[PDB]
């Protein structure tokens, strides 16, 4: 747990997303609507790291993430580690890996794409291009750099 | 049932080489032996949120040639059930409780794919979705190439005009790239060159292609000369004046042509093909438009009739 | 012949409870057992002097499902035979020498009744006449209520939205008032309350009704929650902002709902029904639109076919 | 509302927003861009308390809030306690008072308000009424019930 | 410098009783002693984003009567300063580098206020911003009341017509309520009633107001009978026809009017004041419009000159 | 008489470095010492065959600041002087018998030049002729460069955006190239590149220019960063979205800018300059527009008065 020199926050059971780069923790909570629950949540932002210098930490009680759900974290916190804690001890440790699809959170940059005025969830097929990631809209079939899609 | 029974026809990229061949073989059969009652009792929606007289008449005629009934609309200058306030989703959710299939053309990319998510068991056929896909134009183009050249493999295909924005040349190129040994020649103004992504797609498949400034460089080895309309509105009047010459055809440019060569153009032509070309045995753009009826009939039959008693 | 053979269908007020039941029973039969050749050889005019894509497609589809042919027009942006100089009388006098029946929607009240006086032996079916009647929308609404609730007597019906100007809620209310024991709840902004004349009509028949500020007050005892579109154009933007909340539905407002409860909306919805409602078993507005085909088929069959071999 | 388990320590200097109603903590962090800083932050959501059942708590160090800024939380956490300061101790405690004006975070419900398509910050005059708060837009001069303005 | 020097004139809510008096005292002085060169060398922008011939002609005439030059435009079907996305903010940042004052009318509420945030040193005068304000119409109304009645205190003011949506009557009520002893009579169909927020404002200041069905009930005591146009465009044609009679004025209705009584109307009238009223000594709507010139001249003179030698 | 007395102002190609200097020296003098009566009794036609609110307001304000009267029109949807076939030639032969100078904007290239052939003794000032010229925009641009930088020689000028179709940047490049030691940096998508004819012109005069992908590469040395609007109307929505990022300016991009550096934009901006740039000391696009008035006044004063006592 974030141990410094006094009170430290450990949890009984649930999940712990660690090593989120700085200024990405609030984004994850936003994008993935993590706080829309009655489960207890503990969050530390700009925490000291050494494994870098700073970082964000997210703890969600009585909530676990599928491997697929962990992969959605790949574009924003590639180097994170998601911890499964039950009965107070880490039973699981996983890292996100590029998923094949990113749904709901990205917005298609093509302004004429039908996805915009409509009741559908965005969806892009993921294509690592050994330099960046390519996102192809399920609807307009246009492909863009993740750097452009993430700008919007 | 046949492989395409009850399937949505949205994008050439979702169709296999076998799917293409099946559509073409069915088209040839219907051309040779008509089935005016095949879709008797089917009611089809011809929904042109974006008006397109040539494509709509062609599709509707195909529906009637199989005996199906047609309901529909066009020029969505408003069309409250289409663009106004109501979502396309809601428009499709309603339309799909009335008809057996939906043929739709829309100004926004992905419209047909979106329709597919609200149409339930009702197949949707994409007649044009923005600058994205137009699968039936490509099917009638392939059918026309297969019919006049005897095959779809090992051809010398030249594409001329606005290769940059032409959704039709983009997909004909992708469709021919599912076959083997085809060689491409791309004749276009720098401002309107075949996009890099189609180029990358061809290199990856190890398919040969070259760029040429004019038709004459290649006229002697082409089996198909596919011309496209250079949208004047895009270019500056002066720019268009300075560049139009290399992208327009006269009969005199054909002295060189192979006997088997056919000139195709999705239409309208007018600024790119001189009318003196019409009389040559190479002119094949009107026969090409006629083949739209056989390709669209094949597609509707395959999608709406379980087996194809062909 | 059947009671409606060759009759004009202009206003819900000219239809008896038995007439309504007969239409609904015929609709159920055609839904269960289709008759694609019933009106073979009939030619019907689909005359939309006032464009209305959802209603026109629905009616035309119904015509085709019975095998009838269709001629017609829409968006009378002019339509020289319709609004320009020529009287509606003269337009009908001509149209009635061509077709077997006339389905018409017009922007002026009484248009269909006027048509009736110049159509000779040709039946006219009212698809909408200004803010007056829209009998086939009411028939598909009743059919949808009968089908989902098992009857049309002793129901708890809530009507929400623009009860003041909604011609559809006015006539559904009058039609349900021909049946017994129905109880009404009217949820609407003061500026858009159910008119006094419908209220007077109900008191005279001794029928119960109450006013409520929001859906939640009544959600637990309603069998049908009929929503209507609040025309934004009527209200001041700010006024609409301050009042919209009580007249819009989310799935969370349904926690309370009876299992049998269905939500209806003549469409388009968009500003009054959140899309999260679509997935509940209560959402029934698209099934309701689908029933328009069975109700319109029943009506055309009864009016154009002497007996109903049902 | 102490905590006999593993809560949150409590640094030298900063501000602690306590007694935040449930499902208002995150809203506060977004609306007021609380995480757009490099200072260490610590958040607790859906925590238990002895007078609310559940509550949200936020801690931001080396950061202080004026009586105006604390008043800006009034619409969301009317009974919160902003606690301030240095050398490990609460030298200041304040409750949100309703401000005379609220800028930037609200959205005018009037769809015809010019505020919507333009490079301006929303602005409302606050007026307390029996049963609710009246919010009057600076631009269109229309006044609405806060329940309507705060309406999603 | 006078209190209004270089001040923005956006809302009647921002003007104190003394400000109102100042403008009106200046209007009387310029009506009696014109200063055709007061603003020579000043250039003023007449920016009618929303077209309004009557208001624009009036305001521009006032500008010329003081010697100022004018540049501007009307409607934005004919405008490229904010057509495909330029913000109103940028349009004003540009224009304010050109002119000495901006007079603007716009379809969105708050537009004049937003303009002041980008016009720097340049005063903005609101000529109407959606359903919010129209301060110079109120100023011209007050000047007319003051001129014909000799005071703005202790008046019997009746307001008739569409009190719900008339921004002109809301503003005049707010303005008159800044003075003492005024009593209001509101005569309007229940559907177009003076809004509750105005009534609450009156209640809070202890100002007496009462509702009446007909002009007859208050004629004997009315000092100003302020008629408004009915926005029948929001009403049902039949609805309009049922109540119009109670909000229409004929000369015979004026039989027991006080000698000092005046009939005002912001115009256009049409169905609300019969032409036989025009000849009576009470008709004062054309004199009211002529007064927009002195009220508008006063406003420009106060805002653009430090001290008026009047 | 001064060199520009009674001269037509049609193209920057017709103006020598000394002509440019003369106009700019006059603009500085009138900006410092206004002459509100210089052109009293002159009537000037503001003929906007093609509507342009920003340019017309600017030009008409300049006319009034010198005391001239103005008559004119905008767009020709609202014009009968050349509507059903009257030639531009006849329209000008008529107008030139009325006024002292003609300011005109027109959709066809060469229109101002043709006008000079029919206007006799009356000078014509080109306010924009299709994709050809816009001399007063260039003059206002140069005045702004000269005023903020103190010279037109030896500058580091970057041009960003749509360099292919911006007639404004072609003209400014041509103008700046009449001075010595200027160096250009062109930053634009390959599809909207500065045209080769401009590059050739620069080469022929030994003027250094270079292409750069991002503003970052030249910020440290730029004196004038001239931003242009991207004509996305010719582009593909997706195409636009892929490159826009490299032609958009945020305040953070200005961190290493020279103290003297200025950001200019002919307007409207929208997607190219973020509003956070407006507050920096480098934002100079609104001051640039305000300068159109002094550049436009200078031009009218030079052309209409023999000798200016400035
Ligand atoms: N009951 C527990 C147990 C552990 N943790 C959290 O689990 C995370 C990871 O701890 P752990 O994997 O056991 O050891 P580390 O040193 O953190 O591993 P690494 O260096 O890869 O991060 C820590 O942030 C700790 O706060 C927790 O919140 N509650
Ligand atoms: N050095 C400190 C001191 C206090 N706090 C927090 O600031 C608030 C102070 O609470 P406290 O002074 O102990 O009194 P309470 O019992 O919480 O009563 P109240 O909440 O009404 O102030 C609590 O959230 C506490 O955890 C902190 O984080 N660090
Ligand atoms: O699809 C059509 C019908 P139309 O819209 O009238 O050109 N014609 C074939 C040419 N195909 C194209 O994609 C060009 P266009 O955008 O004109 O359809
Ligand atoms: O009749 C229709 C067709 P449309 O005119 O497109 O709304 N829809 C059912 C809603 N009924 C109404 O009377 C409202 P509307 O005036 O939109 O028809
Ligand atoms: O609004 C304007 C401009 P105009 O459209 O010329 O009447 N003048 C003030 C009139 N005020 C009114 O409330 C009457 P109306 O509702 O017709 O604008
Ligand atoms: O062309 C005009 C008249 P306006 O349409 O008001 O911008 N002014 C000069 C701006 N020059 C440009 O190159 C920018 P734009 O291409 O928007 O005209
Ligand atoms: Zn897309
Ligand atoms: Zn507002």
């Amino acid at each position: 747990t974030h141990d410094n020199k006094l009170q430290v926050e450990a949890i009984k059971r649930g999940t712990v997303i660690d090593h989120i780069p700085a200024q990405i923790g609030f984004k994850l909570l936003s994008l993935f609507k993590l706080t829309e629950t009655d489960q207890r949540i503990t969050i530390g932002l700009n925490l000291p790291s050494g494994e870098m210098g700073r970082k964000d930490l997210i703890k969600i009680e009585n909530t676990f993430l599928s491997e697929d759900q962990v992969d959605q974290l790949a574009l924003y916190a590639p180097q994170a580690t998601v911890n499964r804690i039950d009965n107070y001890e880490v039973v699981g440790k996983s890292r996100p890996s590029l998923p094949e699809r990113i749904d709901n959170v990205l917005v298609c940059p093509n302004s004429n794409c039908i996805s915009h005025a409509e009741p559908v969830s965005s969806s892009f097929a993921v294509r690592k291009r050994a330099n960046d990631i390519a996102l192809k809209c399920k609807y307009c079939e246009k492909e863009f750099s993740h750097n452009v899609v993430l700008a919007n | 049932a046949n492989p395409l029974y009850q399937k949505h026809i949205i994008s050439i990229n979702d169709l296999s080489r076998d799917d293409l061949n099946l559509v073409l073989a069915t088209a040839a059969k219907l051309k040779a032996n008509p089935q005016p009652e095949l879709l008797k009792h089917k009611v089809i929606a011809s929904c042109f949120f974006e008006a397109s007289t040539r494509t709509r008449l062609s599709f509707e005629t195909s529906m009637h040639r199989l005996g199906a009934s047609v309901v529909g609309f066009s020029d969505s200058a408003n069309t409250s059930l289409g663009k106004k306030g109501e979502t396309l989703a809601d428009t499709i959710s309603v339309i799909s409780t009335y008809v057996d299939a939906i043929v739709m053309r829309h100004p926004q990319e992905g419209a047909a794919r979106l329709a597919t998510e609200f149409s339930g068991n009702v197949p949707v056929l994409n007649a044009g979705d923005g600058s994205n896909q137009h699968p039936t134009q490509t099917l009638l183009d392939l059918f026309t190439i297969q019919e006049t050249q005897g095959r779809l493999d090992n051809l010398h295909v030249a594409m001329v005009g606005d290769l940059k924005y032409g959704r039709t040349v983009h997909s004909l190129t992708q469709a021919l790239a599912k076959f083997d040994g085809n060689r491409f020649y791309f004749i276009a103004p720098d401002a309107l060159a075949m996009p890099q992504y189609i180029l990358d797609m061809l290199d990856e498949k190890g398919i040969a292609w070259s760029l040429h400034s004019s038709i004459e460089e290649v006229m002697a080895e082409v089996d198909i000369l596919y011309m496209t309309r250079v949208q004047k509105e895009r270019l500056d009047p002066s720019e268009y004046a300075n560049v139009k010459a290399q992208f327009v055809l006269r009969a005199s440019d054909l002295h060189n042509a192979k006997a088997n060569m056919k000139v195709l153009h999705p239409l309208p032509r007018v600024d790119e093909i001189a009318t003196d070309v019409d009389k040559t045995p190479h002119a094949w753009y009107f026969q090409q438009a006629g083949n739209g009826i056989f390709a669209r009939q094949a597609l509707l039959a395959l999608v709406l009739n379980r087996d194809l008693v062909l």
